[PDB]
């Protein structure tokens, strides 16, 4: 359509990256841990990005006692294995057929919940991004679909505004009809890109709305709320979170306040270009109990060229 | 006494505020101090250069 | 039948050789080609 | 004391609006260190 | 019961397709609106 | 006695200071804490040493939520009050009648175990040191002594060796005869004072022996063991501890290994001349559980002269 | 009798005024003699 | 298998040793690094003086 | 397996003696950093 | 029973005094020993 091409709209980010600027950047949800934990990373090659990690976490229930994890990546290929104590294997592979077209497969294998298999194919266009993923996909003798399949579509209505929906198909056993749900997603970006707003009308009447603002090159802040719902009368269990992140040439700081009353901060001192020390403390004023954990990021290499590059 | 209840509640609130302020300010204070110290460093090395 | 046998067979292949796949890929691509023992160990060899 | 089901959403929305206004206010700008 | 569940799922998918087309053409209608005013 | 004076022996340290070089210097027993804790200290005068402290400990069972504590000291006088959350008052007063003669009184007051009163009189001589303390002293209608009274005597047999005994008198209620026990103490100091050995044959057949060595101006190390005893057959429950301390112009480090398997370290970074940051982490390999806690030592003053001195 | 009454009376005196004793001593000895409110507060006045 | 038991026990022992070594070495390493950095500082300021 | 009451004291004494020898050995000296 | 407890405590205190005097004179006897050898 010729007359439709005049708009010249920009491709919005993928659906998963909707809350990246807030959830994964200006919040501790991902970076937080507990108790001591040492992370040793070994670099072997850069142009072909290859790496070997280790982990020694003690006192953290979420983290494992030990975790070996080797990461490889190239221009169009990316892979990552993750051995875990108790021989819990986790793996992920990302292959880019085209510059803008990439297919990703994730597989976690263990003794509990054996072989959760996820495969998804991502497409990115000039103005829209669509990705479809299938959780624990399989087939049945009756021939109907089995497992969970999710398809998400996001189209930029205007250069500063992108709207999209997320389709969900789930079928636990196959005997009963597979429940399906739809969620609406919205992403607003300021003309100057100074601040970004994202809204997610998740299924089951749950709203996840967040805001992001770049105060300056060092300081960016954002907030996020939630309005989960229920029924025995309706039960609504939500929380509002305010978080700010300070980044500097030597350290990165993240702070966050929770409507539940808990307060948390996350500091990362780059004492050396390689070695980085992480501190992570949280308080729970409602119950008056504190979560705390320090860490390490020892960052050795294994090649003379890599060491020379590391030192400059 | 209701006055006593108000007093203890206010004291608890002040304690909570101070604890939160420390927890969220101290690490940021260390970060700012380190950054400004590094800025002074670079300034000193430059002054050495010229 | 065959496609469901392949499902389990490939899941086992993943379980038992995914990490070795990555390690071999890296060691082959790397020009240095470090020995396996040093490669695994978290110690710098340079 | 009412604590209606709607009370939680009303409180969270009020907090969200206040936080948004604050972040976009000049106060946030003043927070960011001069150096 | 499977009847109602299947019908509801099918209608959900149909409405999803409808809104997907709506989004596909959204820039077009927005351009038309801009022209109007 | 004229012929006895020729020896010219040195006064050994007080009985309580027997294990100071190890217990209170090269070990975390006193410095250790848990969870976050902020310590604000205010200095008001130096020649008359006056100070005002505050504490905000959260997550530490031993520590209180808040603790205000004002310390005053002069050439011959020393006092210290300590208000604690829940209005638990603790106090101590030390008064020096003579340069070598000092009387100390300690009093802890609360709702549980009300008014534990301790008074003691310390004497230091050319070659011997004697101190007597009375715990919860009182009198009874029957006239017999009540409370616990302890008298300790320590005489330097030779310049490099000091032996002493500790006498204990305890009477809980007064109706029953007051149990009394005696403990033997020994302290050996190298001719060069490089290393110090201390031995304590405590009562009830418990041996607390420790060693101390000054590796260099920055590094000193020491070990300590214990052999507590019991009866239903005899039960012996002891632990051997090895600890080392590294001190530097910017930080102080203390590490310790326990025969029980737990490992602990204690770092104190003096980021600023006033502000000091404390880290304290411990592991328990027997149960695989970790204790950890960071802290602060904010060190403001309140006088222009004090601030000028602080800055130099 | 009297000496045991004094025991309790002095224990109460300690409980209720030991810290004020130290504070007054410091404020009198200090040449600056800072106000009570600032003296108590953990903020620098200089 | 007894060989398997020995293997897992040895792995656990190595993990314990490495964890203890890190816990007792990292803070000391930071202390040594800070002290040597301060020594270099003082040397640099002196070199500035002369 | 015996684990006699005397076993605990024997083990603790052995640990104490080993630690004393180590601390007074040149090895402790080598531990102390040159700088 | 108080009889035995009191006697034991008294004997403990007496032995404590004996060893206290022993320690008081210890440098004297050590000097004598040094003179002997």
């Amino acid at each position: 359509h010729s007359h439709r091409q005049s708009l010249e709209l920009v491709n919005p980010g993928t659906v998963e990256n909707l809350n990246k600027e807030v959830s994964r950047d200006v919040f501790l949800s991902q970076y937080f841990f507990t108790g001591l934990r040492a992370d040793l990373n070994k670099a072997f090659s850069m142009n072909p990005a290859f790496q070997t990690s280790h982990t020694f976490s003690i006192g953290s229930q979420a983290l494992p006692k030990y975790a070996f994890s080797a990461l490889f990546a190239n221009d169009n290929l990316f892979a990552q294995g993750n051995i875990d104590n108790d021989l819990s294997v986790s793996g992920r592979l990302n292959y880019g057929w085209d510059k803008k077209n990439i297919s990703k497969v994730n597989l976690q294998i263990s003794d509990g919940q054996p072989t959760m298999c996820q495969l998804e194919q991502d497409y990115q266009a000039s103005d829209f991004s669509v990705n479809v993923k299938t959780l624990n996909p399989s087939f049945s003798e009756k021939g109907e679909f089995t497992g969970v399949a999710v398809a998400s579509f996001l189209q930029s209505v205007t250069p500063q505004l992108a709207l999209g929906l997320e389709t969900l198909y789930s079928r636990t056993d196959g005997s009963a009809p597979g429940d399906a749900g739809v969620s609406y997603l919205t992403r607003y970006v300021s003309k100057k890109q100074d601040w970004i707003f994202s809204g997610q009308l998740q299924a089951n009447g749950a709203l996840i709305a967040s805001l992001w603002r770049k105060v300056a090159q060092n300081v960016e802040a954002g907030i996020e709320t939630t309005l989960q719902a229920g029924m025995v009368q309706p039960t609504v269990e939500g929380s509002t979170t305010i978080g700010a992140k300070y980044e500097y040439r030597q350290s990165v700081y993240r702070g966050t306040l929770d409507s539940n009353g808990k307060v948390a901060c996350f500091l990362e001192r780059k004492v050396l270009p390689t070695l980085s020390v992480l501190f992570c403390g949280e308080i729970d004023h409602f119950k008056n109990d504190t979560k705390i954990g320090c860490g390490l990021q020892f960052e050795t290499a294994g090649n003379q060229e890599l060491l020379m590059l590391q030192q400059g | 006494s209701f006055v006593r209840n108000a007093f203890t509640k206010s004291g608890n609130l002040a304690w909570t505020l101070t604890t939160t302020a420390l927890l969220l300010g101290v690490p940021l204070s260390l970060s700012i101090l380190a950054e400004q110290q590094l800025i002074e460093m670079e300034k000193t090395f430059d002054l050495q250069s010229d | 039948e065959r496609i469901s046998k392949i499902l389990t067979l490939t899941h086992n292949v993943a379980h038992y050789g995914w990490i070795p796949f990555v390690l071999y890929l890296g060691w082959a691509h790397t020009s240095n080609r470090p020995n396996f023992l040093n490669l695994l160990s978290p110690l710098p060899s340079v | 004391f009412k604590e209606s089901p709607l009370y939680t959403i009303a409180l969270n929305g009020a907090f969200f609006v206040a936080g948004v206004a604050f972040i976009q206010s000049p106060l946030m700008d003043m927070l960011a260190p001069q150096l | 019961e499977k009847r109602a569940h299947q019908e509801q799922t099918e209608k959900t998918l149909k409405q999803a397709a409808y809104v997907a087309a709506f989004l596909w053409v959204s820039p077009m209608i927005w351009h038309l609106v801009k022209k109007q005013w």
